[PDB]
RNA sequence: AUCAGACGAAAAGGUGUUAGUUCA
RNA sequence: UCGUCGCAAUGGUAAUUCAACUUAGUACGAGAGGAACCGUUGAUUCAGAUCAUUGGUAUUUGCGCGGAGCUAUCAUCUGCUGGAUAACGGCUGAACGCCUCUAAGCCAGAAUCCGUGCCAGAAAGCGACGAGG
RNA sequence: AUGUGGAACGGGGUAUUGAGAUUCUUUGUUCCCAAGAUUUG
């Protein structure tokens, strides 16, 4: 209900301010770099339905 | 204008809110001074000037619209700053009474002013003399007690403000708006605005 | 579920908690006993048999007299149990001023022990 | 809303499935893990329980 | 409440300016001891337990600046529990902390300083 | 006691503030001092109002137990080259100026009426003799060094004080290459700096000095730290003590001199709350080891008036000048 | 062996192993 | 031999902080509750302190006041910060074709630890530097 | 340690005091003075 800026802000209103096909040769760094946004969009004190919504990579494959 | 100075209701007691210009105070949040610039800011200067250093400087500010005749307890120098800050047109006038809280003590209603009863009668008369409307020596504190303006708030039940007794501290009435805290009654405020003929 | 209860009552008893023997093993039921109780008013034939426990442990004479009567009483309850602020605003844009530059320029305001902004 | 709102909502994360997933695969070395770290009073209950 | 407590002249017997009843209000205890020009403190009227913003200190208080000022007595103007002043109307100076504490009681007051 | 930071409680042998910790420095930074060396003038306190957003006085003015600091431009009279070594930092060689104050060259003599107050008279020879030396020094400095410092010496002599040694302070070029630093330290050898070159009063100076002897009780060395400048005034500045809105001339020094320091008359700083060690103490202020960001350092410094009331002694007014006709016509 | 080894908490747990036996 | 100006082997460590008004009746939450959030104002306790200004001062033995200065937050300052990690959470990925935080590894992440900062310095720790035949 | 030398006075200022007195400073006076022993190098 509450879009996510995007430099991760506004996450469900949230004033603070954090830090999509994504190509690259490393798949560990490629990978690692999706487990990161996947952490940045963590919810606090929140119910699951209501936190359904958030970034999770939809697919991983050679470019 | 139903709307509280950040979570504070007392929006007159904030904000001496006048036809030509609201007597706002210092200390107020921004988006409820921007919030009051928008309700009635543009027709009524809403600049948020601390009388005395005082947040709710706008109970104890004696100055109505056609006249700024707040209490002399205000500071000086903000006093000559709002003089530049404000318009030459308002009478700006500093109020040298015993009774500092004049602005709480007069009910002025830019139509008629409404003075404490015990409030000095010269000192009313000038007060009376810049707003351009008779004062009415008449709580002690007409003014914070009952919201008062040639629009028309009706009067305290002795309710403005989720029925507060001090309706003018609660409810910051104007001649060319009629606003009041977020606390106050649904009623309350379809009455203030039927009387504010809004 | 019961036996979860008695595992958290069991540890925080572990946690918290010849004469000396005697008055040691009695504060232990004792404690087990307020923590049972406790939890059920979140018992009355618990409460009792732990009253009936203390008072033997009371006249206790060895060591182990008194850890098989605490042992005795924590078995027995077992069974029991089981059963913004950085925006810099500036007034001097608010002005009416005719000169801009005089709105955004301050005014002396004492000047040899005499104020100039009260005497101007 | 009222009632179970909160079963209403679920009724209206999907990568939770996947990391249970990975739960489930990992369920049974996190078990041998579990058993071989603990310690004390934890570790004889555990060892009954299994 | 309203405000940040800050240090100045814990002056509020503080007398009850509010127009309780109660010329005095002897400070019973400290709301959250003494309570600073302005701060609401459990009273037990003296002349004539609840809150009392002390809106007139006996003892000087220091300004912004650091301009102490004193007044003439300790007078704690009396106010309800809930918040609001709990006399009709105070009476002599209100300090300005008693407006942060109370905009009911700098309301209520006669004069506000 | 409680503290064991500062348990062991010792007293500091050296009088002068110790810069135990320089400020990091890169090329990127521009050659510039760390540190100034000043004299504890006074600390009475001034009105400023306070623009800071959100502050309960936002906006509103403010008396502040100010810090006013005699800094008497310092000189520059030598370089040391540090050498980067797996043992510690080591002094590779140090390459002094060719020519010396008498006050300088007296630190070094215990009396300095001994006999024949020799300090350098043969290095001042072999430095104008051998001017290649002096070269050879500077390159081995710039060829095998990675922290140059330079050596100076105080102006006491503008100062009111009887100590004639003038205090050497080994303060620390920061910034751009050794190179760089050695040039700038050559160029400017035998040659004077304001405080106002090192600090521009915006800065955060985190002064450090030594506490007062009370009698271990005191006279230990300390590092004040979130201490903003606030007007680094100079001597030869008469408006230094009058702000825009006090615009009446009026000098830093108050009236009945200072206490126990007598009258500034060379650059002083201006700095708000209070500092270890006595009054006219040789004061280390230094650049901020941290660059805090802190809102007090966000905030510029808007004076509203120097209090000048009567230094050792009590005064009721702010400079004799307005209280001659204030007062009436004295039997005189 | 991150509590090596060299000199009862010991029952067990070992998605800790090394060799072998049995059925396969 | 006397000094100058420095490095640091080695210890010790501190600020604990919250509390109350905004930031808030803020997103989210039917709503209540309440984030994120942002400054300010202060304060609990303890540490080093200046002694300017003020209170006290106190043989100025000057004239109760009381200079010159001392003590006293009773005038005031005033107490740091970047990595590595515990649990836990992940990426990579075998063992156990996949899978699997883990086994080789890595990251995030505690009020934890380490360094940084501060206090000292090793009377026998050292370097540069000026001045016995 | 032969000098804008240091120091003491004649003082004065600063304030104290509340018409009077006192005490950091002094282009004044004088004392002091290349001020002697000891210690090592």
């Amino acid at each position: 209900h509450f879009p996510i800026n995007i430099e991760i802000r506004n996450f469900l209103g949230e004033r603070i301010t954090r830090v999509i096909i994504l190509e690259g040769n490393s798949l560990e760094n490629v990978s690692q770099s999706a487990a990161n946004i996947k952490q940045i969009c963590n919810v606090r004190n929140k119910d699951i339905r209501k936190f359904l919504d958030g970034i999770y990579v939809s697919e991983r494959g050679n470019i | 204008l139903r709307a509280q100075f950040e979570n504070s209701n007392e929006i007159g007691v904030f904000s001496n809110l006048t036809n030509s210009y609201a007597l706002v105070a210092l200390g107020g949040s921004e988006n409820f001074y921007s919030v009051f610039e928008a309700e009635l800011g543009d027709v009524v200067p809403v600049v948020h000037t601390t009388i005395g250093g005082t947040r709710i400087i706008g109970r104890l500010t004696c100055g109505n619209r056609k006249g700024l005749l707040v209490p002399s307890s205000t500071t000086d120098n903000e006093l000559q700053h709002l003089r530049n800050s404000l318009p030459d047109p308002v009478k700006i006038q500093r109020v040298d009474e015993r009774l500092s809280a004049l602005g709480n003590i007069v009910a002025c209603n830019d139509y008629v002013a409404l003075v404490h009863p015990d409030i000095e009668r010269e000192t009313e008369e000038i007060i009376a003399d810049v707003l351009d409307v008779e004062v009415f020596r008449q709580n002690v504190l007409t003014g914070s007690y009952c919201a008062l303006s040639n629009q028309g708030a009706l009067v305290h039940p002795r309710t403005i403000n989720r029925g507060s007794d001090v309706i003018g501290a609660g409810l910051v009435v104007n001649d060319w708006c009629a606003f009041a805290g977020l606390d106050t009654t649904a009623t309350e405020l379809a009455v203030c605005e039927s009387i504010f003929k809004l | 579920d019961v036996n979860t209860f008695l595992d958290v009552v069991l540890s925080r008893t572990q946690r918290k908690t010849i004469s000396r023997i005697r008055g040691f093993y009695g504060r232990k039921v004792k404690f087990t006993q307020d923590t049972i109780t406790e939890k059920l008013d979140s018992k009355h034939l618990v409460e009792n048999v732990a009253r009936d426990y203390i008072r033997l442990l009371k006249y206790g004479d060895s060591l182990y007299r008194c850890k098989q009567l605490k042992r005795a009483a924590l078995g027995r309850m077992a069974t029991i149990i089981k059963r913004a602020g950085v925006y810099n605003v500036e007034l001097r844009d608010k002005y009416i001023l005719q000169d801009p530059s005089w709105k955004y320029d301050r005014m002396p305001e004492l000047l040899d022990g005499k104020n100039v902004a009260d005497f101007v | 809303p009222q009632n179970e709102y909160i079963e209403e909502s679920i009724r209206k994360r999907f990568d939770h499935e996947e990391r249970k997933r990975k739960k489930a695969a990992r369920e049974a070395h996190d078990a041998s893990l579990y058993a071989q770290k603990t310690r004390g009073i934890k570790a004889k209950l555990y060892q009954e329980k299994r | 409440a309203s405000g940040t407590k800050y240090r100045m002249t814990l002056g509020l017997i503080m007398n009850c300016a509010d127009n309780s009843g109660a010329k005095n209000l002897y400070i019973v205890s400290v709301f959250g001891p003494a309570a600073s020009c302005g701060d609401m403190v459990l009273a037990t009227v003296k002349k004539g337990i609840m809150p009392a913003i002390v809106v007139r200190q006996r003892k000087a208080w220091r300004r912004k600046d650091g301009v102490y000022l004193y007044f003439e007595d300790n007078a704690g103007v009396i106010v309800n529990p809930k918040g609001e002043m709990k006399g009709s109307a105070i009476t002599g100076p209100v300090a300005k902390e008693c407006a942060d504490l109370w905009p009911r009681i700098a309301s209520n007051a006669g004069t506000v300083v | 006691h409680g503290s064991l930071g500062f348990l062991p409680r010792k007293r500091a042998s050296r009088q002068r503030g110790k810069v135990k910790a320089f400020p990091k420095d890169d090329a990127s930074k521009p050659v510039h001092l760390t540190a100034f060396l000043g004299y504890k003038a006074g600390m009475t306190h001034i009105v400023r109002d306070l623009d800071r957003p959100g502050s309960k006085m936002h906006k509103r003015e403010i008396l502040e137990a100010v810090t006013v600091i005699e800094t008497p431009p310092m000189v520059v009279v030598g370089v040391v080259g540090y050498v980067e070594t797996p043992r510690g930092l080591r002094s590779l060689t140090t390459v002094w100026a060719e020519h010396l104050s008498e006050e300088v060259k007296r630190r070094f003599y215990k009396n300095w009426f001994k006999s024949k107050k020799k300090a350098f008279t043969k290095y001042a020879k072999k430095y104008a003799e051998s001017t290649q030396s002096i070269n050879r020094e500077l390159e081995r400095i710039k060829k095998y060094c990675s922290v140059v410092r330079v050596l100076a010496h105080t102006q006491i002599r503008k100062t009111p004080l009887a100590q004639k040694k003038a205090h050497l302070m080994e303060i620390q070029v920061n910034g751009g290459s050794v190179a760089d630093k050695v040039e700038w330290a050559r160029e400017h050898f035998e040659k004077t700096v304001d405080i106002k070159s090192t600090f521009e009063q915006n800065e955060m100076i985190d002064v450090i000095g030594v506490t007062r002897g009370k009698g271990n009780a005191g006279y230990m060395h300390r590092t004040q730290l979130n201490s903003k400048i606030y007007r680094i005034g100079a001597g030869d500045d008469a408006k230094n003590a009058s702000t825009d809105f006090d615009a009446t001339e009026k000098r830093i020094t108050p009236m009945g001199g200072f206490v126990r320091y007598g009258v500034v008359e060379n650059d002083f700083v201006m700095l708000n709350g209070a500092t270890p060690g006595p009054v006219k103490r040789v004061l280390t202020l230094r650049k901020s080891l941290l660059t805090h960001t802190s809102r007090k350092a966000l905030e510029p410094v808007s004076l509203k008036w120097i209090d000048t009331a009567s230094k050792f002694g009590h005064g009721r007014f702010q400079t004799p000048a307005e209280a001659k006709q204030f007062l009436g016509t004295l039997k005189k």
